[PDB]
């Protein structure tokens, strides 16, 4: 399995999945996607792995596929045989401008992701931007930069563009990140790229903690399966592990669990145990699931919902090891001075953040969490507000939040919060 | 007979321009292909005996004795010779 | 590209230029000039009292706030080479008043011109990069015919200082210096003597200007076109006297 | 929240004008997208007053409250949507022309 | 085709250099002095030369050769030449 | 106020012990105050400010965390030119240089002031200047010394006229 | 140079004096640092080998990717000495339609196949889209002469109709550029771009929704009898 998270951002027509697409070989679809067009809605994964070509740094010329280049077993880049390094997992993290807030669903989950920055557009973007704060929520230190289209315009635009941007960086965000040329729909430059990939080191991650899983899929009942034991070919809690080691065969206890109505104004959830039937990763079957990677448990009892994705920001660890339930939580927040994610004319005309105040729809984004919050106390101590969720939140951390209200029929990235609790 | 085309004098006024929409009482509204919003109008050799049409392309004269009053069609390109200034090196 | 708009803007710079004893100011009378000095000196005065750095164009209706500088900073006069040099001495008499009017006006001409220009330089500039690279493949990349307009044209826009204040060295000034420069590498020490002429020209506002930023080399074919083997050795059209 | 958000701004609501020609140069245009809940009198009373027209507040089988009026206007039919939250500035057919 | 070729010096008799020199025409460049100039400098010193490092009609002629060409090296602030071209021109000519 | 007293103290700590170790880099703290805005914000005021790299050592440790303080008294710091619009954006750097410099002036009495001699304010104002730190108007270190500062209050009426007199003497070249 | 000490007033007025006699140390004194400073940054010599390959990605990023660039995109033969001078922007050469007016209500399209050639889209398809938009009727078959129940005053202006149509369907998103062909995918989903390979999908007209009505009735009533 995959051993690191490699996620992707970018404002769209700059280019998410096709960097993907180059490497992984794989798309993404839902149906839906294709009625829009190029809008990719929900969220990517793949796998490519990686394997030393042995001769390559920069040679002129090969094949546009990846195939000759990493996830293979032979070489004929280099004509010699292959030894692994490491192995990588994608996703891919909206860029449009109502799907912030699933690119914060998938923005915890990561270890690391691309900036993709296009040729033929301004310098920077609003959404671009408004990524990049995202980010510093959760606080990757890792990141690259990168140019997708370098070859469709001219190698004069380029230079200046690279300028500009290098300027802008390492004035934000030390590292001083490289700023990288590559193409990923005619799928070269790659070379280049997965050197700087293969530098980027080993996480560390526990491995003997309770156990800690973060889902974002669910559903893969069938069709087919249609005849025989007749259906289906029961569900999973895809996602992540960061914590302890997920074997088959153990007892799981989903944290939110089933959601139940208010009583009279007083809602109560309760816990759903369940059981690994398997572990799947990749097209290859695992006995034992490592931190890092996106791994299929195979879940177990009753039908109804969960279709796409109902699992929103759910947690799931061992019985016995619970992620304490809270509906309300203390946030201590911290607002941004700029409305980024506008457009008027130009990015840095922005229009500056009004403060949090009683009685207003806010979000709360507590990592993998969508919870619907209204603001119901600004006192307690100054800053500090006591925000009341409809739908329940597990600490096991003090969780890092990115706070999202309404502009104009879509949030904007207003500012960071820490859970008191 | 004789030529269907001329060429704009850059002095004594002349610069070619083209109809947007027009407007009643003989004048119409007229952009300049540099600069910035006109209104026309029309010679009264042209009253009836030439129909020009809206983003017809046409060549103006200016008033000698004030600028920015109003400017007015003395003239009219046949569709045949527009294409031909178009291309060649001449108007946007 | 394109380069449509590049050829509509000389149109324009020309009406401009002849639209200043078209009609707008008369205001006073010359009235045979003073002198040429005179002018630079009460704009250093008006400019500096209200001072944005800039001034010019904006709230475009200063011409009252001539009057504050006039009846208040009322003398025996400041910045008196003018009364001096008058006989009778008019200080918040009304012709000064016009004198005053008539430097701000027709400063604000240079100015809203140069602009243009400047633009005029970029658009110059751009495509005459993008022949280069072409013609790099070759490795010798040729060819001195289509940018003499680009230096010639800077020569021109850069001598309309001698009546000028210090436009804004931000981008004016930079995008003149950097096609002398980062895009025409040259020997130094004609780019060192050069700058300091500049900033001589531009002073009664701003002497320094250094405009040292981002020089780049993907260009360096010349010397065999060396520094004046493109004047003697390729000019045909070549500055006359008026 | 967040889901009728996306399932608002990202799907269903297209909004259609078209124009045609009735004879020599007479003309005729339409408009059809424009959600149930707004009354379709108080949009095509307004048409009307501002320029010598004719409205009306058909309902068609599988196509209803489709209103149409009188003139070529497809400018001020796409002009009058876009300062007003009526067209996402994204749902604007022109047939014209 | 063509065919349109250019002229130049031309002939002017080594008599006739000598007695009228120069006679008009005069100049024209691109390139016209320029090369003339190039070729008296080299031409001059290339010689080696084999007397003449006295008697002091060289070292007279040499210098007063060295002392035309800063017109050529140092005239343009920017890209100007200003009519001080043909001051450049007319001593090379003189000179020659 | 926020009854979270602590990290406020560990910013002042953190600019201590990344200088001390590598003088070389100093990259990150441009992100450091990004999360911790939990006072009254302002970059040289928290840079500056230190522990003992700002009290003891003050006066050498200037000269000796030089970069950092050149990227955040001088300017806030970007390159932008125009040949489109870039008349407004003027002034919209304009009044963040003009902010900037002076409270800068207020920090610089009030580090003072915990360092008193009305002697060592001069010292410090000339070391500012003589390297990249600021290398604007005497204007602004002079007429903004005079008196900035009522953080600390009662310095006041003697400080002031020892802000020092050849500032304004190698101010107009005399 | 410049020193540091604990200045006092009379060290105060040496460094005011030292300024006075030319202001040439303290400028050159801090053009000098940038200079190794910037050198030192670029090439690094930052502690830490994660960090110090991290500068020397830096390193590495100092025109190198764009050099080894250079080179490949002149090597590919199709970015390169083409007719992209002017293809850039689509400045491409589209035969211009051309027109009659028979019987002051039809108008024939004389240039119809060959237009339909250039842009390498079949003949059925691209008529149906025209034929919609203008809700007439009229067919083609003849001599490949297409005919249209819809009536102009004679122009150049059937261009606005055949701008719409190439800039849905031929003309791909990526660059601006037809070489295009179409292709079938799956249900609804179709067009390919071959000049760089970037794909797109677009969607085909089958309106329906509404159309009015024009205009005599009682032969309309007729006919349905
Ligand atoms: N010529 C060229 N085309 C590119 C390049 N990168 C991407 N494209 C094209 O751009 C299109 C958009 O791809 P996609 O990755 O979906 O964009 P996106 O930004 O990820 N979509 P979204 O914003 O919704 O994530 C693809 O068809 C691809 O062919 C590039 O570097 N050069
Ligand atoms: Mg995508
Ligand atoms: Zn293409």
């Amino acid at each position: 399995q995959a051993t690191v998270n490699i996620g992707t951002i970018g404002h769209v027509a700059h280019g998410k999945s096709t960097v993907v697409k180059a490497l992984s070989g794989v798309k993404t679809q839902k149906y839906h996607r294709e009625a829009v067009m190029n809008i990719t809605i929900h969220l990517g994964y793949a796998n490519a792995k990686v394997f030393k070509c042995d001769k390559c740094e920069l040679p002129a010329a090969f094949h546009a596929f990846p195939s000759s280049q990493p996830d293979k077993t032979d070489c004929p880049t280099c004509g010699s045989p292959l030894t692994l390094k490491r192995h990588f997992s994608f996703v891919d993290c909206p860029g449009h401008d109502v799907l912030m807030a699933t690119m914060l669903n998938g923005a915890a989950i990561m270890d690391a992701a691309l900036l993709l920055i296009a040729a033929n557009e301004p310098f920077p973007q609003p959404q671009t931007l408004e990524h990049l704060k995202a980010v510093e929520i959760m606080r990757l230190a890792n990141l690259v930069i990168l140019q997708n289209k370098i070859d469709l315009v001219g190698e004069v635009h380029a230079q200046d563009q690279y300028h500009k941007i290098r300027n802008y960086i390492d004035s934000t965000i030390g590292s001083n990140i490289p700023i990288i040329p590559i193409s990923a729909q005619l799928k070269r430059n790659i070379d280049y790229l997965l050197e700087y990939l293969c530098h980027i080191p080993l996480p560390t991650r526990q491995l003997n903690c309770p156990a800690h899983m973060t889902v974002v899929r669910s559903f893969d009942i069938n069709k087919p399966g249609e005849v025989d034991i007749e259906n289906l070919r029961g569900g999973v809690a895809g996602g992540t592990v960061t914590r302890g080691i997920i074997r088959v065969n153990q007892v799981l206890e989903i944290r939110p669990g089933q959601v139940h109505a208010q009583t009279g104004g007083t809602f109560s959830c309760t816990p759903l145990r369940t059981r690994a039937l398997t572990l799947k990763a990749e097209d290859n079957s695992l006995q034992y699931a490592v931190p890092g990677g996106l791994i299929a448990v195979g879940t177990t009892l009753d039908p109804t919902l969960t279709r796409q994705d109902k699992m929103v920001g759910h947690m799931i660890a061992d019985e016995g090891s619970l992620p304490e339930v809270y509906a309300e939580i203390e946030v201590q927040y911290f607002l941004f001075e700029e409305m980024v994610g506008r457009s008027k004319q130009r990015d840095r005309n922005a229009k500056r953040v009004q403060k949090l105040n009683l009685q207003e729809t806010l979000q709360i984004n507590v990592g993998t969490l969508t919870a619907g919050a209204t603001v119901v106390n600004i006192t307690k101590n100054p800053d500090i507000a006591k925000l009341t969720l409809v739908t329940p939140v597990c600490c096991t951390l003090d969780e890092h939040i990115a706070i999202s209200r309404l502009v104009e029929k879509n949030f904007r990235l207003i500012g960071w919060g820490i859970i008191r609790r | 007979q004789k030529r269907d085309i001329v060429y704009a004098d850059p002095q004594e006024g002349e610069e070619y321009a083209q109809v947007k929409k027009a407007l009643g009482n003989l004048r119409l509204e007229l952009q300049l292909a540099d600069g910035s919003k006109a209104i026309g109008s029309i010679r009264g050799a042209m009253v009836r005996k030439v129909w020009i049409g809206q983003g017809d392309v046409v060549l103006v004269s200016k008033r000698s004795f004030n600028k920015n009053d109003i400017v007015d069609v003395i003239h009219r390109y046949n569709p045949a010779e527009v294409r031909a200034l178009v291309k060649d090196e001449v108007i946007p | 590209l394109g380069g449509s708009t590049n050829t509509a803007v000389p149109l324009k710079l020309e009406m401009w230029r002849l639209l200043v004893a078209a009609s707008q100011l008369r205001e006073v009378e010359f009235a045979f000039a003073m002198e040429d000095p005179a002018l630079k000196d009460s704009k250093g005065a008006s400019k500096k009292k209200d001072s944005k750095s800039e001034y010019k164009m904006l709230y475009g209706f200063h011409v009252i706030n001539q009057f504050v500088e006039r009846e208040a900073v009322k003398g025996n006069h400041w910045g008196q080479l003018d009364p001096l040099r008058k006989a009778k001495p008019d200080m918040t008499i009304v012709e000064a008043r016009s004198y005053l009017r008539w430097v701000y006006l027709s400063f604000v001409e240079m100015h809203i011109q140069l602009k243009l220009k400047c633009r005029v330089v970029k658009l110059q500039l751009e495509n005459w990069r993008a022949e280069r690279e072409r013609a790099r493949l070759a490795q010798e990349s040729p060819k001195i015919a289509l940018g003499i307009p680009l230096f010639l044209y800077c020569h021109h826009h850069v001598l309309a200082v001698i009546r000028d204040e210090g436009p804004r060295m931000s981008s004016e000034d930079i995008d003149t210096v950097r096609s002398a420069l980062k895009h025409f590498d040259l020997p130094d020490s004609y780019y060192n003597k050069l700058d300091q002429c500049i900033a001589r020209w531009q002073n009664m506002t701003l002497g320094t200007l250094l405009p040292s930023l981002l020089p780049q080399d993907k260009q360096l074919f010349e010397t065999p076109e060396m520094l004046q083997l493109i004047h003697m050795g390729h000019l045909l059209e070549r500055p006359f006297v008026r | 929240q967040q889901k009728r958000s996306v399932q608002d701004a990202l799907e269903a609501q297209k909004v259609h004008i078209r124009v045609q020609q009735r004879k020599g140069k007479k003309f005729v245009t339409s408009v059809q997208g424009l959600n149930q809940a707004l009354n379709f009198r108080r949009i095509s009373r307004e048409f009307q007053r501002r320029w010598g027209c004719n409205g009306t507040v058909i309902v068609t089988p599988d196509a209803g409250t489709v209103i149409q009026l009188q003139g070529n206007w497809s400018e001020e039919i796409k002009k009058f949507l876009l300062d007003e939250n009526m067209a996402t500035e994204q749902n604007l057919e022109i047939h014209s022309l | 085709n063509c065919y349109i070729r250019d002229l130049h010096p031309l002939s002017i008799l080594t008599a006739d250099q000598l007695q009228r020199g120069f006679p008009p025409d005069i100049s024209l460049v691109p390139s016209e002095v320029v090369s003339l100039f190039e070729k008296m400098h080299s031409k001059f010193n290339e010689v080696v030369w084999p007397n003449y490092s006295s008697l002091q009609l060289a070292k007279t002629l040499r210098a007063q050769l060295m002392l035309i060409e800063p017109s050529k090296y140092f005239e343009a602030e920017t890209y100007i030449t200003q009519e001080r071209a043909r001051q450049y021109e007319a001593e090379v000519k003189n000179a020659f | 106020e926020d009854t979270r007293e602590p990290p406020q103290k560990i910013l002042a700590r953190c600019m201590q012990q990344y200088p001390d170790e590598s003088e070389e880099v100093m990259r990150r703290c441009i992100e450091l105050m990004t999360t911790y805005n939990l006072k009254e914000k302002m970059g040289p005021l928290l840079v500056l400010d230190g522990i003992e790299l700002a009290e003891k050592e003050f006066m050498a440790g200037l000269r000796r965390h030089s970069r950092l303080l050149k990227r955040f008294c001088r300017v806030t710091g970007t390159a932008l030119l125009d040949a489109a619009t870039d008349e407004a954006t003027k002034s919209d750097l304009l009044r963040r240089e003009k902010r900037l410099q002076s409270a800068t002036i207020e920090e610089s009495a009030r580090i003072c002031a915990r360092r008193f001699e009305p002697e060592q304010m001069v010292v410090i104002l000339f070391v500012l200047f003589i390297e990249g730190v600021l290398k604007s108007a005497t204007i602004e270190e002079w007429c903004g010394d005079e008196k900035p500062i009522s953080k600390v209050d009662p310095a006041v009426d003697k400080k002031m006229k020892q802000a020092a007199a050849p500032l304004v003497e190698w101010l107009v070249g005399s | 140079s410049n020193d540091l000490y604990a200045l006092l007033k009379r060290i105060t007025r040496q460094e005011v004096e030292r300024r006075m006699i030319e202001h040439e140390q303290l400028r050159q004194k801090q053009q000098r640092v940038p200079q190794v400073e910037r050198f030192l940054d670029a090439t690094s010599k930052t502690g830490s080998s994660g960090s110090s390959g991290g500068g020397g990605n830096k390193a590495t990023e100092e025109g190198c990717g764009y050099n080894y660039s250079v080179m490949l995109r002149r090597l590919f033969f199709a970015l390169n000495r083409n007719k992209e001078s002017s293809a850039m922007t689509e400045r491409n050469r589209l035969p211009e339609p051309k027109l009659e007016k028979i019987g002051k209500k039809k108008v024939i399209i004389t240039n119809f196949g060959r237009i339909c050639q250039a842009f390498n889209r079949p003949i059925q398809d691209v008529k149906d889209y025209i034929e919609k938009e203008l809700s007439v009727g009229g067919n083609l078959d003849s001599n490949d002469a297409l005919i249209l129940k819809y009536e102009i005053q004679k122009s150049t202006a059937f261009d606005n109709i055949l701008y719409k149509y190439l800039d849905e369907f031929v003309k791909c998103n990526s660059c601006h550029k037809i070489d295009t062909t179409l292709t079938k995918e799956g249900r609804r989903m179709e067009l390919r771009c071959n000049w760089c390979t970037a794909t797109r999908t677009v969607q085909a007209v089958g309106s329906a929704t509404y159309s009015a009505q024009v205009g005599k009735r009682s032969k309309a009533r007729l006919q349905a009898m």
